[PDB]
């Protein structure tokens, strides 16, 4: 049990996807205007995450490992390819589903719901995993935790964003130059966990 | 028994004696386009017109049947307009004692009326403009009901009469009026009070409710927070105590009942007390001879919430019950903002003044800083004891965001619930203004 | 090459289970049924149609369109529909054209609505009611020095539903017009003589269709009138080509025929006891002269009305003997003229500058109740804004604010 | 000038509307009050810095090599000239001069660069130039070490006045703690100058580590001072008898200085009650735990109290009104969260001895989320009409 | 959505097309240049053994040439520190770690960690000034993602790391894994002694920047706690009793002549 | 002409106006020769996954687009590693940390779906190598500031002496971390905004 625990806190604090790694970052500048719609498009990636994570590690570990199948073969240059389509066929059935029963999301999201694909978080969560040799439970956990943090993450610039109401700046720098700046702002904070091992 | 702990009772100097006298001779009345909200008048008179008592003057565009009658009888002399030809006041002369009669009833008889009968007697009697709505504090559409009518029994602002006083002369009256409310209602009656004893209404649906506590507990937004919270589908109506007096004479005698009782209280005046005077009577010659020489401020209202009465505004207003005076403060002092500050009142504990309990201060009209942004040091959770986030609120209503606004709780408010804020506020603001400009925008896109 | 063969057949084979995996749940999230959208509303009479689609196709292809005007988008605005159980959410794009008590009502863009289930429209019975004619041209004659004045006459003795106001929409097929084609008389041209403008033309690739409103009121049986303006190039950029359905327009001669689509209902005058001061300029005389003459001929009101006119010069006024003979008739009705820049030759004796600055110094200034009567505009922009400007100086509310704005 | 006459006098205006009369308190007022809360623990600071450099330096040097080592330094050798001694039988004022020649450079190019920074966008945005730079000025020269370059403290100044405040809209109208931006960006561009072992002691060639670096090597029984050959005790950490940052070091002067902007209602108990709290919970919870490797689980709360910049943090740096939560439950959860990430990044994090400047601009990032809790929960209460 | 795109056969028909062919091309790049990309990282590996012995060398030939001819590998038994026989040169000892269930380490006598494993018999490098040898290269790794390092030391052990130091395989963060990218740092090595007079490790990686003139001092890495913590376990460890120890004691003794 | 491959630099800016290659101009942007070999592989491969898609743009259904655009992208990017990796060892070994990052760069899918999706063959590959050129100008523009403040050099050449070499000049170490990317960033937005008021964003 402590075991998990402490990589559920690992992925969610020490090692963030957004302030720390700097990853999944232009839906992150992009959608954090409303905290509803981060909220909602943080569960979608915590989903997607969560289930992209076990889903590979089955695969790696059944057909694309060295010496999976048949002795002699490596298949180890089909992972990239093999991940980013377990990825596509997830986010394809998800675009779907947010269509029939979400439509103000669908909406909201617009040309970045088919771009959760290359959202560089969830790749680079997979790669991660394959790299650190996790087991099956170990996958489950990490994609679920990795994918809280990258939520909370952004929830909390939405926050800031929606407290700026009260903000005046400057006109060149309303929008994409201040949220960029502000991000910067928020890795300096999350830079209290650098130097821990979790 | 409701009792409201956060708050403030302005300890300004000048307190009235709660005994009434009679007042100076008025020889102008006038009625006030601007403090009704939202209204586009109709003129029906023109200067020279004679006019009798409950004479109708102008009429609403925007609240179709809702009439505007003379107070007095006599002569229109002036009909003034400001930027834009926007009506600022209606000023009669009076002379005679011409009047239009109406129906009368007996005592026992007002609380089984029709309800088309006394909205139609209120409307022809111009009386319907006592009554304001909440939201949006607008006179009723004359089709429209109230399942929640507030009587407003007490005053906790400075230097404000004391409502027993004036009830206890009047009580026929008030009962009679509370009977008459009672059949219009269709829902309850709040009659809302302090601890002392008032006179009784033997309707069921009529209900005494006692406030405790500073400023703002007795104001009407507070008790409908605690007694019927409003929004959009829960509308509430208010009307204060001298109403309920003039609305039972109209049932009992037939006439329209246009005596006020006001005080006339503040540091620059010499004997701050109790007078009889006349609805829209001229502040400047009720404060004529009652005042010290200097530069004054006289205000139609409280020094919290009221009018400047200065040029074609120095009348009295619809629903004002006290004239406010005092000096208009415009010395710049050298390190002013640094002094010790014994004789400085604040609700913060960084002057001295604070040390000295029951010492009154001569407020004047200053400004004592410069407008700047907010900082918010902890001031309007103290004053405000509704349930809402008021720094939040108060933000929401700078940055102009409506939907947020009214989220929070802006529909709940009147200019006057939001006055204290104002008072305590270090950067400066005025958010009566932000609040109406809030509620003017959610009206126009409703 | 084992290795190539075993990469291949089971990366190929990842991709198909992926695949059938998606079809899956495609099958049991996307519906494939049939739509009972209740195009008359009450009576449930619907029109079978495949999902996917959109609102306004729909309609377009039932035969029952709206007034659109830019085919989607949420630029236009005007095709305005009505849904009480259908989509859940209005679209924010919408927002921008619709407010929040309209959309409490049920008001929605037809253009942004999305074909998914069923739903029931509650459109006014007068879209129901339209319908198509194909008219013959009376004459084109020229009124003013870029103004024509064309006649139609609807065949079989049939008169056309209209109020005074109203609009009609006019087709056009692909056509290669040249400008000198055009015939003007020799009063009109000598401007276009003096700036060459004859030297131009213009090509319609496919059809299109464009906004008209009539000139004459529903007493004139069996007669449509409008008045058009030619759509010349700016001065300042004297090499870009003219317009397209202006000049179609213009090319039509007398004896041609021409296809309309049928009346709209807008801008229309409220039935009120009020003073009317109708104020016009340039082009929007149609819309003024079917007002006016229908009030004060159909049904004989007795308000008291005047018009107000602003024209460049003595050349471009016409329908003098209309208003005269109205005024003379009725003394309810009494008309004025301004010129913005009138010519030596003009001999010009009167008002002159810009008919809001008329209108204001003799007629406004001394109004007892400016706010107490009612005002109807079409004509240039500028001139709109400036007549909106003084009125909201004077007090006048919106909703005593009528106008067209038709774009000059 | 207009300048002066803006400052030095009240405006003369009259209210226009609304409430007739005002408040007697201002922003003016509010910043000046802050402002001067902080004397006493400039003035021990001063006098702490001069005092601990004389200490180490006679312990190092002797006689002619002492002399050539005053000779060497303007500091020492401006001690010596305008009256005081370096020698090891200096008085209090000798030791405050010493350490005012370190600060008062520090805290006029500070004041000077972030001015003008202040004044141009003020010109530019057409606005008055308001108070709140005085403040942020003020804590930013108290929270350095007292060997920092000027360069340095100017780049610092620059950073915080720019990126975190003015690109925002001015005061009022940022989020992130404008000083400890400024701290932040020395801590990360130059490590070499406000850590380590060469930094909190102004004496020339002097090397020693300071009591949160000596109990993380060796719990309480490696608090020793090397220049005195004295063991430090918790009334010597709580007086502020040793080195670190300038005003941080005496906990009862931030004390005295924090008791009087509380009772006047400017600085928020409950953001204070809040930091107090996280702080006792986090290190009695490792005190429970406990740990055979790392001494800094034996460490009492009151131990955590005396050292570092946690009392300066928490009385002057947390209660910034405009980086901190809205709303009272607000408060209580962001002064939590504050005690313990200082807590937690001062046991766990072997990287940094201290964790309160990176703690605060942490929790700067979570208040809006707090407030937006609170603000969901009472929406919910009004859309069910109350009770 | 088009024609018959939403048709059944045509979506398979589309994605097994392609799935085929941007297979076959993946797998025929992948499987035709693997022996050119080991060729590659061999030829960089002579290099920077080079590099670190302080043989100037550009170029596949002249690396080569240079190659046995200044240098020779031989076999360590680490358990003893005596050398083992012959075919060194074709020696894969990141194999031989994991094959033939060789030495696992418990988890108190890690350090580096995240190795979990040790190959018995380990290469070193013995570089030839004509016939004696001068000194000897050794391969250390440890964690921090898997860092592989080429540590050196004279015939005299205890003294002097010569000609600096050299990280030949690593995944670190660029900016803060400076470790190879900036030569200042690896300068920082030459003339520091690996041991004390007790002989012991010795090595340290100061944090925040260390002493002027220290000996066993090497100035840590900015911003990168943890990279700096394991490539001073990797020292911890391969300096230790599991490690390189033996063999350096035989060294300096008189294991080299 | 050429008004297609220059549009994207500053008038539509992938980075500055889109928001679609952020990580890795975070990543990448230490060094100028590491952002010069990501800027070159970036633009190829847009411009060739742009090409290839919209050969094909009318078969592919919609049910499975994304896997169709993703099988063609990762396709040619592990074919080039491989190439680099046998051909180009030294620029293959820049780019080995990052070879994930250019799969998932939000460019390359996102012109796929916004432009080559409905548009002709050789349009859609002047489209990738124009949105290649906009990303490029800011990468290098980071990048120079990045490197020449926290190493004193420019493609690895000393231009600012160290006081570590017995200069004069002292690093930024802060220019070593991502936050110095992300106000360099903001700080290029506000300029470019400056001189192109058309692209600031409306108050409401
Ligand atoms: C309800 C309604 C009623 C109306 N009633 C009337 C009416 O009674 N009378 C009336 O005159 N108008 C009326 N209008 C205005 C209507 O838009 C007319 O159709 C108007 O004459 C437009 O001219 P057009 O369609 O011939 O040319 P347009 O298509 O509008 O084009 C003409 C303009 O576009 C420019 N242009 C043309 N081609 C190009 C090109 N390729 N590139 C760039 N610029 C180009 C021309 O230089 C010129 O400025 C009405 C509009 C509405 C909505
Ligand atoms: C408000 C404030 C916040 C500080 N925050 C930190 C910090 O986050 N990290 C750090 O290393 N030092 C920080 N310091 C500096 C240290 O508290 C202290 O002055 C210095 O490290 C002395 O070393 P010591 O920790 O051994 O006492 C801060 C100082 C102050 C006044
Ligand atoms: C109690 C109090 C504490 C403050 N603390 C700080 C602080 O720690 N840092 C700072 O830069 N400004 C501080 N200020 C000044 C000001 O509020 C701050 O710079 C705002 O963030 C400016 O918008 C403080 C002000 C007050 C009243
Ligand atoms: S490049 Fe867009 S999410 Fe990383
Ligand atoms: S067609 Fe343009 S808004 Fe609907
Ligand atoms: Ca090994």
């Amino acid at each position: 049990m402590e075991h998990y625990i402490s990589l559920l806190v690992k992925s969610i604090f020490i090692e963030n996807m957004a302030l720390s790694f700097f990853l999944g970052m232009c839906t992150f500048l992009a959608v954090s205007k409303k905290v509803k719609t981060s909220f909602g498009l943080g569960i979608a990636v915590i989903v997607v995450l969560t289930i992209s994570v076990p889903v590979n590690n089955l695969v790696y570990n059944l057909v694309l490992k060295p010496d999976a199948l048949v002795e002699g073969v490596d298949l180890s240059f089909l992972n990239f390819i093999t991940f980013i389509g377990v990825i596509a066929a997830l986010v394809q059935i998800l675009e779907m589903i947010l269509d029939r029963f979400f439509p103000p999301l669908y909406n909201a999201l617009g040309i970045f719901l088919p771009l959760i694909t290359v959202n560089c978080a969830i790749f680079g969560g997979v790669s991660f995993m394959v790299q650190r040799d996790y087991s099956f439970a170990e996958s489950v956990v990490y994609g679920f935790g990795s994918g809280v943090g990258w939520m909370l993450a952004i929830v909390a610039l939405a926050g800031i964003r929606e407290k700026m109401k009260y903000s005046d700046v400057p006109p060149g720098l309303r929008g994409l130059g201040i949220t960029f700046i502000t991000a910067g702002l928020m890795a300096l904070g999350f830079m209290s966990f650098s130097g821990v091992q979790l | 028994m409701i009792t409201i702990k956060k708050g403030l009772d302005l300890p300004i100097a000048g307190t009235p004696s709660q005994v009434i006298s009679d007042g100076k001779a008025i020889k102008k009345v006038a009625l006030l386009g601007e403090e009704y909200v939202g209204m586009r008048p109709t003129m029906h008179v023109r200067v020279g017109d004679e006019v009798k008592k409950a004479q109708i003057l102008f009429e609403d565009k925007k609240n179709p049947g809702v009439k505007f009658t003379s107070p007095v009888s006599g002569k229109v002399v002036e009909i003034n307009r400001g930027a834009k030809r926007v009506l600022q006041s209606v000023v009669i002369e009076v002379a005679g004692d011409d009047q239009v009669t109406f129906d009368k009833f007996e005592a026992n008889q007002l609380a089984s009326l029709n309800r088309d009968a006394i909205k139609t007697q209120l409307v022809e009697s111009g009386l319907w403009t006592a009554f304001r709505t909440r939201p949006f504090s607008k006179v009723p559409a004359i089709d429209s009901t109230s399942e929640a009518i507030f009587v407003t029994a007490m005053d906790t602002n400075p230097l404000a009469a004391e409502p027993t006083v004036v009830i206890n002369e009047q009580s026929e009256a008030f009962v009679a009026g509370l009977d008459v409310l009672s059949a219009l209602t269709t829902g309850k009656v709040y009659v809302c009070k302090k601890g002392t004893s008032l006179p009784r209404s033997q309707q069921p649906n009529v209900e005494e409710h006692v406030f405790d506590g500073p400023h703002p507990a007795g104001l009407a937004g507070t008790h409908m927070h605690f007694l019927y919270p409003v929004s959009a589908d829960h509308v509430a109506w208010s009307i204060n105590y001298q109403d309920v007096i003039a609305v039972g004479q109209l049932f009992l005698t037939g006439e329209l009942y246009t005596q006020r009782v006001v005080s006339l209280a503040g540091p620059v005046v010499n004997k701050p007390r109790l007078v009889r005077t006349v609805m829209g009577a001229s502040l400047e010659q009720l404060v004529d001879s009652e005042i010290m020489p200097g530069e004054v401020r006289i205000i139609s209202g409280s020094v919290l919430s009221g009018t400047k009465a200065t040029g074609p505004h120095a009348y009295l207003g619809r629903y004002h019950l006290q004239v406010s005076v005092l000096r208009e403060g415009r010395d710049k002092e050298l390190f002013g903002w640094a002094m010790p500050g014994k004789n400085k009142f604040s609700v913060t504990r960084s002057f001295l003044g604070h040390l000295f309990k029951g010492q009154v201060y001569n407020m004047t009209t200053t400004t004592n800083g410069s407008d700047r942004s907010m900082v918010p040091i902890g001031n309007y959770e103290k004053v405000m004891p509704l349930d809402m986030e008021p720094t939040l609120l108060l933000r929401d209503l700078c940055a102009g965001d409506s939907d947020s606004a009214v989220r929070l709780g802006a529909l709940e408010l009147d200019e006057e619930d939001l006055a204290l804020c104002t008072f305590v506020c270090p950067g400066k603001y005025e958010y009566g203004q932000l609040l109406r400009e809030c509620l003017d925008k959610i009206e126009k896109e409703g | 090459m084992s290795t190539i063969i075993f990469g291949v057949v089971m990366f190929t084979l990842i991709i198909l289970a992926l695949v059938l995996v998606i079809l899956f749940a495609k099958s049991k999230l996307v519906p494939t049924g049939d739509i009972t959208i209740s195009i008359n509303g009450d009576p449930e009479k619907a029109i079978v149609t495949q999902p996917g689609g959109k609102l306004l196709t729909a309609l377009a292809g039932a035969g029952v369109f709206v007034s659109s005007a830019c085919g989607g988008g949420g630029s236009c605005g005007q095709c305005r529909v009505k849904i009480k159980s259908g989509g859940g959410d209005i679209l924010p794009t919408e927002l921008d054209h619709i407010s929040k008590g309209e959309a409490r009502e049920g008001e929605r863009l037809a253009c942004q609505v999305a074909v998914k289930a069923d739903m029931d429209l509650e459109l006014p019975e007068e879209i129901f009611g339209v319908k198509k004619w194909e008219c013959t041209v009376i004459s084109n004659d020229n009124k003013a020095t870029f103004i024509k004045e064309l006649k139609l006459a609807i065949p079989d003795g049939e008169s056309v539903p209209f109020r005074a106001g109203g609009y009609i929409q006019i087709e056009a097929p692909a056509h290669h017009v040249k400008y000198a084609d055009f015939d003007v008389p020799e009063k009109y041209r000598g401007d276009w003589d003096k700036f060459n403008l004859f030297r131009y033309e213009s090509k319609v690739d496919e059809p299109i269709i464009r906004a008209y409103s009539m000139a004459n009121y529903p007493e004139e049986f069996g007669i449509i009138m409008l008045n058009v303006r030619i759509a010349t190039p700016p001065p300042n950029n004297p090499n870009v080509p003219p317009g397209q359905m202006s000049s179609y327009i213009w090319s039509l001669k007398a004896g041609d025929k021409c296809t309309i689509s049928g009346p709209f209902g807008e801008f229309f005058a409220k039935d009120t006891d009020a003073e009317m001061v109708f104020i016009g300029g340039g082009a929007g005389m149609a819309p003024m002269r079917s007002h006016i003459f229908d009030q004060l001929k159909r049904l004989k009101s007795k308000r008291k009305m005047s018009y107000w006119y602003g024209a460049r010069s003595k050349r471009e006024m016409f329908y003098v003997e209309d208003f005269d003979g109205l005024a003379a008739e009725n003394d309810n009705f009494v008309w004025h003229c301004a010129l913005s820049d009138p010519q030596p030759e003009d001999n010009w004796t009167g008002y002159t500058g810009f008919i809001h600055n008329v209108l204001y110094e003799n007629y406004l200034k001394d109004h007892e109740a400016p706010e107490d009567c009612e005002y109807y505009m079409c004509g240039p922009p500028m001139m709109n804004a400036a007549v909106i400007n003084m009125l909201k100086n004077l007090g006048v509310e919106e909703e005593n604010i009528l106008l067209d704005d038709f774009g000059g | 000038y207009e300048a002066a006459a803006t400052l030095f006098y009240t405006p003369g205006l009259v209210t226009k509307r609304s409430s007739h009369v005002r408040d007697s308190v201002d922003l003016k007022r509010i910043m000046i009050m802050v402002w001067l809360a902080v004397f006493p623990a400039m003035f021990w600071g001063m006098y702490n810095a001069g005092g601990q450099a004389i200490a180490a330096l006679n312990h190092l040097y002797s006689g002619d090599q002492l002399a050539a080592i005053v000779a060497g330094n303007w500091h020492y050798w401006l001690t010596e000239m305008l009256g005081g001694t370096m020698s090891s039988d200096a008085g209090w004022g000798s030791k405050m001069l010493l350490g005012a020649t370190y600060f008062l450079p520090i805290y006029a190019t500070v004041f000077i660069v972030g001015g003008f920074w202040e004044v141009l966008f003020c010109m530019v945005r057409k606005h008055e130039v308001n108070e709140g730079f005085f403040v942020t000025s003020i804590l930013f020269a108290l929270i350095v070490p007292p060997t920092l370059p000027l360069w340095q403290a100017a780049l610092g100044i620059t950073f915080g006045v720019v990126v975190a405040k003015e690109v925002f809209g001015g005061t009022g109208r940022n989020f992130l703690n404008p000083a400890l931006a400024g701290r932040a960006f020395l801590f990360f561009a130059y490590p070499a100058q406000i850590s380590g072992d060469l930094v909190w002691t102004a004496a020339d060639g002097y090397s020693g580590a300071t009591a949160l670096s000596q109990w993380a090597q060796g719990g309480a029984g490696a608090l020793i001072n090397n220049a005195t050959g004295q063991t430090i005790t918790w009334m010597d950490a709580f007086i502020g008898n040793i080195p670190g940052s300038i005003g941080e070091v005496s906990t009862l002067a931030l004390m005295i200085g924090a008791a009087f902007i509380v009772y006047m209602g400017i600085a928020s108990w409950r953001i204070i009650g809040g930091v107090m709290i996280g702080m006792i919970l986090l290190s009695t919870l490792f005190n429970v735990i406990g740990s055979d490797t790392n001494a800094m689980f034996n460490m009492p709360w009151h131990w955590h109290l005396v050292l570092g910049g946690f009392a300066f943090g928490m009385f002057f740096m947390a209660t910034d009104p405009v980086s901190a939560s809205f709303t009272n439950s607000g408060k209580w959860a962001y002064g939590i969260l504050i005690g313990v990430m200082c807590v937690l990044i001062r046991v766990v994090n072997p990287a940094y001895p201290e964790g309160m400047m990176l703690a605060i601009l942490f929790a700067n990032l979570f208040a809006p989320l707090f407030d937006h809790v609170v603000v969901e929960r009472n929406i919910k209460r009004r859309l069910a009409r109350y009770g | 959505m088009a024609s018959n795109n939403d048709s059944i056969k045509k979506t398979l028909f589309v994605v097994i097309a392609l799935s085929l062919v941007c297979s076959i091309i993946v797998s025929a790049a992948a499987v035709g240049l693997r022996d050119k990309q080991k060729e590659n990282a061999a030829l960089d590996k002579q290099s920077k053994i080079l590099q670190v012995a302080g043989i100037e060398a550009k170029g596949s030939k002249q690396i080569v040439e240079l190659f046995n001819k200044s240098i020779e590998p031989r076999l360590v038994d680490f358990n003893t520190g005596d050398f083992v026989e012959g075919d060194a040169a074709n020696y894969d000892q990141r194999k031989a770690a994991k094959e033939a269930s060789e030495s696992i380490k418990l988890t108190a006598e890690q350090d580096k960690a995240k190795i979990q494993r040790r190959a018995n018999v380990g290469v070193v490098y013995l570089v030839k000034d004509g016939d004696k040898t001068s000194k000897v290269i050794l391969p250390v790794h440890g964690n921090g993602l898997w860092s592989m390092m080429y540590a050196f030391v004279a015939v005299e052990t205890d003294g002097n790391t010569v000609s600096g130091l050299t990280y030949y395989e690593q995944g670190e963060t660029p900016g803060l894994g400076g470790e190879v990218e900036n030569p200042a740092w690896r300068a920082q090595w030459v003339g520091k002694k690996l041991f004390d007079e007790n002989h012991k490790p010795a090595i340290k990686i100061v944090k925040g920047g260390a002493p002027q003139g220290s000996e066993h001092g090497v100035d840590g890495l900015s911003g990168a706690y943890l990279t700096s913590n394991g490539v001073q376990n990797t020292f911890d460890f391969w300096l230790g009793d599991m490690g390189f120890g033996p063999f350096l004691t035989k060294v300096r003794d008189g294991g080299l002549n | 002409l050429k008004k297609s491959v220059l549009a994207p630099v500053l008038d539509n800016n992938p980075i500055a106006l889109q928001v679609l290659g952020v990580c890795s101009a975070l990543a990448v942007t230490t060094k100028l020769e590491t952002a010069f070999v990501m800027t070159l592989a970036v633009m190829f491969v847009t411009a060739l996954s742009n090409f290839f898609v919209s050969l094909i743009r009318n078969h592919i259904p919609n049910s499975v687009r994304i896997i169709v655009q993703m099988a063609i992208i990762a396709s040619l990017v592990i074919v080039v590693d491989q190439i680099l990796k046998a051909y180009l060892y030294d620029i293959s070994k820049q780019l080995s940390v990052f070879v994930g990052l250019i799969i998932t760069n939000c460019i390359v899918m996102g012109r796929a779906e916004a432009f080559a999706m409905k548009s002709e063959p050789i349009p859609s590959f002047i489209d990738g190598i124009g949105n290649g050129l906009g990303y490029g100008f800011v990468l290098m523009t980071v990048g120079f500031f990045r490197e020449l403040l926290g190493s004193g050099k420019l493609f690895g050449l000393e231009v600012l002496p160290l006081i570590s070499n017995g200069g004069w000049y002292q690093p930024n170490g802060l220019m070593l971390l991502a936050p110095s990317a992300f106000f360099l960033i903001g700080f290029m937005i506000w300029a470019i905004r400056t001189f192109k008021p058309e692209q600031v964003e409306a108050k409401e």
